[PDB]
């Protein structure tokens, strides 16, 4: 289970970048394409802060989870 | 047995609540999610030797939120026939 | 002041009207808040069951939202809430995400991609057996040897820390530095917008002296807080953890000047230089914004042209600094607000669980499928009574205050008056 | 090897915990419903919204709840001076807040029923205090989850 | 009933792609395989001389486990197979069973409301862009199904547990393989999926002509 | 190792659970009981119904006597020192949450029933609070169990 | 071979269990006794009728009595400090208990004794009251006797 920090940052960044860049130049012009380009580039900034503090929060883990023995007994079996 | 709407639209909303989520709690429960272990009920002698004790006792967790499931499916007939009565 | 308000937007320019209205013509916070009013409450209602729960019913009130408004009530609750249903829809919309992110759906995991922690290299290449299991009642896990971590989770938290003991020793760490860093950068992007402020009034006094001074002094003494948080994050690792600083520690120290020669090492080469000019910039900021602007203001307006009283004027600059200075570490600190409600809803939602329905999870006997029924339904009253109702209208209240005193005091004044037409 | 009292202290930070936090909300839910009796002689229809303040007291009674269930589940028989100080600091912490946080929750709520008997518009004003009050006993539940786990 | 529509090309295209991916569900769906090894140690009295372990189509291998030697006072050593391909099988079986659902109703509603399906050439617009998700399905599919069947091949080539084994790590342990699983079955999967493939690829060019956009 | 004053502790259990939840619910039943003497003077149809809160009070006293019977029933003469001090913090949870939640009663009841006489809807707000005081003393009762239990 | 201040307890639990019942009686019967007075200025024939909050104390300490009796001939030269742990909490239980079900039987007495001069109807209503609170004593009498005879 190797989770590569590759595709999940290339993938995460790409496509929050163009919805917060490339999305406001796609919204219709109207009374609303301020208000709306400012929901775009603000829901891309939180959104990508928010995913890009989660993931790196546990790149690096500086110690492992500790896991009862049932849990670990039952999650050796189960999970790769 | 005619009842007031408030009290049916309380009755269909949380039976809809129920059978989703009970639903998807048997689902997880019958894939042997290990997120819900310690909702397993087993005991010391389970851990004997392999982990086919504990994927029985998931599917068995996950018959009762069926069975869970279904009485709230029967609770949102109930309450969906009030409606139509009102 | 008017703001030619929305259906839509309605909702997100009452919420910041409350706190005063806009003075003519100062950068509205209304667009910006229809996006961080939800997200702050999000970071603190973070969860994927609730934020599914809050989304629907929000729905509903935005569906039928006509029969309402012709079916007119004197419930004062319903129809504020009413009056907020697409900022209950969009609150809902991001606490999705957030619990997502945290990987919580009523205090319970997906583990949709994998989880990175394997335990069989600690049996393969560790020292483990079944002895040691049997011997240890809780144990721990290590990813220092080769396969047991396989990488950060792609999305969200890793699964493995719902059933781990040591779930809050990393989760706290992780929400405080979240918390910090997102409190820094909405302050940040308040003094920007503070700037843009400025730059419309025509006040370059206030540019030069003002904002400048206090975007160099936020960012050297508490943006450099986040540099160092992100850097510590990318650096070290369980192989270095022996010698892994606390930021916590070393910020204390370079407020001190304490940096010492025992005890936790420096983060980087020449720490201790770079640190001290960042607080050498940093006290300088104060004068910057003291001395300078009195003193221009009395030479061109008291030695030009010759009521300006120096003596007020230097001691408002004054109490204006202090009130900065002292507002940049006492709103940082306040911002971990996000971590202390987060946490609680977590673990309210986690207890509310584990006493509700583990009771009728946890039965052998097929009879326990009636229970569940029973026990769900408190579970569920539950969940609408304490976390989706009143922790969600702590959230909501405190994400408004964060807005209000946080955000707003670096650039919003509010002493308009609202119009109101004929 | 550890002493046989090192249960005693941990012990006692979980009946704390449970003890203040209801003396709290129970002073809140005197308060607040004594007020709420006053009101209600003249404004009849603000019962129902001048009932925030008793379930806000019932909030911080739950916090304390979970901590001493907390610390009622993590009690063992050898369990060390460490881990039982660690739970004691948590129920003093949790207690003392929620006591704090109902005596605030109640004064609040008293004044605040009855001021918005008088003008509807403080109703919004009182929740807007209320809430800082209660979070106060949620810093206490914070710093016991940050205790009992440490 | 309008039988002949099935007579018709476009008919045989359903058809034919009715009957394939459901011979790739049948052949992966329907996989059950077994290994076989054997362990002479040190001391031949503690040989494995016949282990024997099953696996299912799901290829969750890393749940499967089997109790080793230990070549040492004749103790055992849990030891489980090397990473999982349900991502790749479960996502080929889906799309197959996808592909056989909507097929029988494609075929239902030629032969008995071909009208309705005709009607406004919208019917055939849908068709389209079904045909379009199931190609790009298909593409990605075949491709994941046939790494996974090489993956499959290599951690389940008893050869391979075997060099993985710390039995011949030690002295005088000799570990051979006794039987090999059937690879005929995904062999045929794989070419059904292929098959399956470029029907769907043909299908878009027919779907394009009724449509009228050619 | 289990020294002969370990018990002393656990009977200080049983004692607390009797004693401070029969405190609460007198103070319920007296305070309240003052307020319905005080209202039944000119609404006397009122009197029955308005014996809520006494009830609340009783049942909080049931709630002490269930916590003090469960631990003088697991009383054994060589109780370790750690089951005591579990017992003794059962019972203190148990009766110090019972002493704060009959003050509630006390004071709401009171407050509710001489209100009612006043304004007849401000009765079920009256049971609500009750309840939300109830409540308080239910949750000792569980912080006991489950200390008491454990 | 038993401590010799182990007696000590014991006896203290049988004075206790006659001590505080005694004190709460009194106040029973003080109280009430200043109402029936007050009541009997302008309606002497209740009287008779208004004894009854009295004699409720009086069973109060009734149950006090028993209980330290109990106590008085459960105590022995060789008591061993398990039992007398066992007899001082049931005499703390019934003492306390006793007493705070006499303040609120005295409570509850001297206002309906002086209401049942107003409005006759609420007699019945004061008695049930007063049993709410009579219960209260029972209760300690019950867990002190789970604890004596244990
Ligand atoms: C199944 C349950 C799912 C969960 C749903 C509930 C989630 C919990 C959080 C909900 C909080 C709702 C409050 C925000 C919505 C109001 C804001 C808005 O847009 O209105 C502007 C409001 C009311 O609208 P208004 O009347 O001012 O509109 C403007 C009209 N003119 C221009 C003419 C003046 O205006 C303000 O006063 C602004 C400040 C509002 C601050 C909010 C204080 C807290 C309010 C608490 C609500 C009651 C608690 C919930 C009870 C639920 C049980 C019935
Ligand atoms: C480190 C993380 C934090 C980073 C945050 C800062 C970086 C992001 C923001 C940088 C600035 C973006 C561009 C500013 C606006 C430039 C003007 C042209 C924009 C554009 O194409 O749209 C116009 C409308 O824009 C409008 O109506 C206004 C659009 C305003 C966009 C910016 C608002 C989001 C900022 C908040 C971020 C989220 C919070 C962070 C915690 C169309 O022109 P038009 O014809 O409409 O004419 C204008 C008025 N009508
Ligand atoms: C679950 C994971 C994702 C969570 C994070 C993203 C959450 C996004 C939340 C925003 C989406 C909902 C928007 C409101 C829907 C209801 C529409 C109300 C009426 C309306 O059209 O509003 C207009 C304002 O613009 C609008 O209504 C704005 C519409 C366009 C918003 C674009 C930004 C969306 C977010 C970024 C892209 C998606 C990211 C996730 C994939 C103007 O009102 P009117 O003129 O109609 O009023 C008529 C009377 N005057
Ligand atoms: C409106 C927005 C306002 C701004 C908001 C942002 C906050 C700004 C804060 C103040 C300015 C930036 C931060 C300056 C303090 C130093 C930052 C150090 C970061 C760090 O840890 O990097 C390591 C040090 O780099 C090195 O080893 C290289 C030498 C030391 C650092 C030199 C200075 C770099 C920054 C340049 C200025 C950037 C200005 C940004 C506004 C990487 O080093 P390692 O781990 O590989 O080495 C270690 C073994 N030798
Ligand atoms: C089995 C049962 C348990 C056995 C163990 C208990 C043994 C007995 C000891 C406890 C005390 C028993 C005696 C009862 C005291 C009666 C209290 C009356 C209170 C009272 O009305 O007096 C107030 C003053 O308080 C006062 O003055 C308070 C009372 C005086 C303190 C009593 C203790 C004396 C000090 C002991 C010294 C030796 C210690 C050992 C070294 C005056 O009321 P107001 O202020 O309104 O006045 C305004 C009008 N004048
Ligand atoms: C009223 C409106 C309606 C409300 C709706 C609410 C819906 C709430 C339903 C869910 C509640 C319960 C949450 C429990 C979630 C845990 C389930 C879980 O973990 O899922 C995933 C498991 O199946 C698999 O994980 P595994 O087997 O451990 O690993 C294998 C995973 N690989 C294959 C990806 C590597
Ligand atoms: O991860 P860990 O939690 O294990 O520890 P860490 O060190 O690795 O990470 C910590 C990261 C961050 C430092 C965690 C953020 C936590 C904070 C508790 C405090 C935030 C408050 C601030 C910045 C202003 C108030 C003052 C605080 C000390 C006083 C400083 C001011 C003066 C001395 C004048
Ligand atoms: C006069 C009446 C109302 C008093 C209250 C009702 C009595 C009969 C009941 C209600 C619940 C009961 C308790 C429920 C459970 C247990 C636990 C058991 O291990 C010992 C008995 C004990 C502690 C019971 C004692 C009697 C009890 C307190
Ligand atoms: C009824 C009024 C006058 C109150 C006084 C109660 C007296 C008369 C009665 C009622 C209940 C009785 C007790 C009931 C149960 C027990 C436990 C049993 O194993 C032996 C006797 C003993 C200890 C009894 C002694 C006498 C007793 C205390
Ligand atoms: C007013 C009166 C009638 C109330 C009831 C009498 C009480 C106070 C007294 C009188 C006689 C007493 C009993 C006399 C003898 C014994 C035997 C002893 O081994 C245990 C206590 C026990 C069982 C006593 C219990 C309490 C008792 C019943
Ligand atoms: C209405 C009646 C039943 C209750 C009022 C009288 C009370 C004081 C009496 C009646 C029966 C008594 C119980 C009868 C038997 C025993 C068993 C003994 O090992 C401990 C005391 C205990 C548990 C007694 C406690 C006191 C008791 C409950
Ligand atoms: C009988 C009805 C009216 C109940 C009235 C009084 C209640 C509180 C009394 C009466 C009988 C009592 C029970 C009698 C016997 C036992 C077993 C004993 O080892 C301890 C507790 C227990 C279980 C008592 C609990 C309290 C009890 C239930
Ligand atoms: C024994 O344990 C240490 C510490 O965890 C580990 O690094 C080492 O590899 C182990 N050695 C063995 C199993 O020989």
């Amino acid at each position: 289970t190797a989770h590569s920090f590759a595709l999940p940052v290339i993938i995460f960044t790409t496509f929050w970048g163009l919805i917060g860049i490339a999305g406001p130049w796609f919204v219709p012009k109207g009374p609303n394409r301020g208000v709306i380009i400012t929901m775009l580039v603000a829901t891309a900034v939180c959104c990508y802060l928010f995913w890009l503090i989660a993931i790196l929060a546990q790149l690096n883990p500086l110690f492992g989870p500790q896991l009862k023995n049932e849990t670990i007994w039952y999650v050796r079996f189960l999970w790769e | 047995l005619c009842c007031g709407p408030k009290l049916a639209a309380c009755g269909i909303v949380l039976s809809a609540w129920g059978v989703i989520m009970l639903i998807m709690l048997g689902i997880f429960f019958n894939v042997h999610s290990a997120v819900l272990i310690e909702d397993v009920p087993f005991t010391e002698k389970d851990f004997e030797n392999g982990p086919q004790n504990i994927y029985n006792l998931y599917e068995q967790v996950s018959y009762n939120c069926f069975i869970a499931a279904g009485l709230y499916l029967l609770l949102g007939g109930f309450s969906f026939c009030q409606v139509r009565l009102n | 002041t008017y703001n030619k308000t929305n259906k839509f937007t309605h909702g997100f320019q009452n919420i910041v009207d409350a706190y005063g209205i806009g003075t003519y013509r100062e950068i509205n916070p209304a667009p910006y808040t229809v996006i961080t009013f939800p997200f702050l409450f999000a970071v603190m209602f973070g969860d994927f069951g609730h934020g599914i729960l809050m989304t629907l019913f929000a729905v509903w009130m935005v569906l039928r939202e006509s029969r309402i408004l012709s079916q007119k009530n004197e419930n004062e609750m319903f129809s504020m809430v009413f009056s907020g249903r697409y900022i209950i829809l969009l609150m809902g919309l991001f606490s999705i995400y957030t619990g997502l992110i945290y990987n919580d759906c009523f205090s319970k995991s997906l583990n949709i991609f994998g989880s990175s922690w394997s335990v069989r290299p600690m049996f393969t290449i560790g020292n483990w057996t079944e002895e040691t299991l049997l011997g240890s009642s809780v144990l721990q896990l290590n990813p220092a040897i080769p396969g047991v971590f396989g990488g950060p989770y792609p999305f969200g938290i890793d699964p493995i820390w719902n059933i781990a003991t040591n779930k809050l020793t990393f989760l706290n760490s992780f929400k405080m530095k979240m918390s910090v860093i997102l409190g820094i950068i909405h302050m940040l992007f308040g003094v920007s917008l503070s700037l843009f402020n400025h730059i419309y009034f025509k006040k370059p006094l206030n540019i030069y002296f003002g904002f400048i001074p206090e975007i160099i002094f936020m960012s050297s003494l508490f943006g450099y807080l986040v540099i160092l948080i992100f850097y510590k994050w990318t650096a070290y690792d369980a192989h270095s953890s022996r010698n892994a600083p606390s930021l916590l520690i070393h910020f204390i120290n370079m407020f001190l000047f304490s940096y010492p020669e025992s005890g936790n090492a420096m983060l980087y080469s020449g720490q201790k230089g770079i640190q001290c000019f960042l607080i050498v910039v940093a006290m300088l900021c104060v004068p910057w914004m003291l001395l300078f602007k009195p003193l221009i203001l009395r030479h061109q307006y008291l030695r030009k042209k010759h009521v300006f009283d120096f003596g007020d004027t230097m001691v408002h600059q004054a109490i204006h600094t202090i009130e900065y200075c002292l507002g940049c570490i006492s709103n940082t600190a306040s911002y971990l607000r996000l971590w202390a409600l987060s946490l609680a809803h977590a673990q309210l939602s986690e207890v509310l669980w584990t006493m509700v329905i583990h009771i009728g999870l946890h039965v052998r006997s097929l009879a326990g499928g009636l229970g569940l029924f029973f026990i769900f339904a408190a579970f569920a009253t539950l969940t609408v009574a304490i976390l989706l109702i009143m922790e969600g209208l702590s959230a909501f209240l405190h994400a408004l205050r964060l807005h209000w005193v946080e955000f707003q005091n670096k650039f919003y004044t509010g002493t308009g008056f609202k119009f109101l037409p004929f | 090897n550890n002493p046989e009292y090192s249960s005693f202290f941990g012990v006692m930070g979980a009946s704390s915990a449970m003890v203040f936090s209801a003396m709290g909300a129970a002073y809140g839910t005197a308060k607040s419903g004594t007020g709420i009796a006053a009101m209600s002689v003249m404004r009849p229809e603000l019962i129902m919204k001048s009932i925030i303040p008793v379930v806000m007291a019932g909030i911080i009674a739950i916090y304390g709840l979970v901590v001493a269930v907390l610390i009622a589940n993590s009690l063992t028989d050898g369990i060390t001076l460490y881990r039982s100080f660690l739970q004691l600091g948590a129920g003093l912490s949790v207690g003392l807040s929620g006591l704090a946080a109902g005596f605030a929750i109640g004064i609040v709520g008293d004044a605040g029923v009855r001021g918005t008997a008088q003008q509807p518009r403080l109703f919004v004003g009182m929740i807007l205090i209320l809430i800082f009050a209660e979070v106060l006993g949620l810093y206490g539940l914070i710093v016991a989850l940050i205790l009992s786990t440490k | 009933g309008q039988f002949r529509v099935v007579k018709e090309p476009l008919g045989f295209v359903k058809v034919l792609q009715w009957v394939f991916a459901i011979f790739a569900f049948a052949t992966c769906g329907s996989y059950t395989g077994e290994l076989r090894l054997s362990v002479e140690c040190a001391n031949k009295t503690e040989s494995a001389l016949n282990i024997e372990v099953e696996f299912e189509y799901p290829f969750r291998l890393h749940q499967v486990y089997f109790d080793a030697p230990s070549c040492v006072k004749g103790g055992t050593t849990k030891i489980f197979l090397v990473g999982d391909y349900s991502s790749s099988a479960e996502f080929f079986v889906t799309v197959a069973v996808f592909a056989f659902l909507y097929s029988m109703g494609a075929l239902a509603t030629y032969i008995f409301l071909q009208n309705k399906y005709r009607e406004n050439n919208k019917g055939p617009m849908m068709d389209f862009l079904a045909t379009a998700v199931f190609a790009f399905m298909w593409l990605v599919s075949s491709s994941a199904w046939a790494k996974g069947l090489s993956d499959v091949k290599m951690a389940t080539d008893p050869e391979n547990i075997i060099k993985e084994m710390p039995m011949c790590r030690q002295t005088g342990n000799t570990c051979k393989e006794l039987r090999d699983p059937v690879t005929s079955g995904l062999n045929t999967s794989v070419v059904f999926g292929f098959l399956n493939l470029v029907l769907w690829v043909g299908n878009l060019w027919f779907v394009f002509k009724e449509t009228g956009w050619a």
